[PDB]
């Protein structure tokens, strides 16, 4: 029972923490792309404003 | 038949003793199999932690 508990919790935590790490990387990437796209829109619409 | 009921009687008792010893030997083999499997599961605990 102890061995099954540790194996099952390791198997679940691996597939859960890989997803969590990938989601963290995607969140940081998404906010950085949000900054870059914000600059892109704020300059495109500013020039098109003129 | 008076000695036949003696050779049969002594071999039946020998057969009964052999079954007693065989079951005792199998009884202790069941002890050792389960204990060895318990030690194997003990080691498998850290094996599965590492895995």
């Amino acid at each position: 029972a102890m061995s099954m508990a540790v194996e099952s919790t390791g198997n679940a935590k691996a597939e859960a923490e890989s997803r969590a790490e990938a989601a963290r990387i995607e969140g940081e990437g998404s906010v950085l792309q949000a900054k870059l796209k914000a600059q892109a829109l704020a300059i495109e619409t500013e020039a098109e404003l003129e | 038949l008076a000695i036949e009921i003696t050779t049969n009687s002594q071999e039946a008792a020998a057969k009964h003793e052999a079954q007693r010893l065989e079951q005792e030997a199998r009884g202790r083999l069941e002890r050792q199999k389960i204990l060895d499997q318990s030690e194997a599961e003990k080691a498998r605990k850290e094996l599965l932690e590492l895995e």
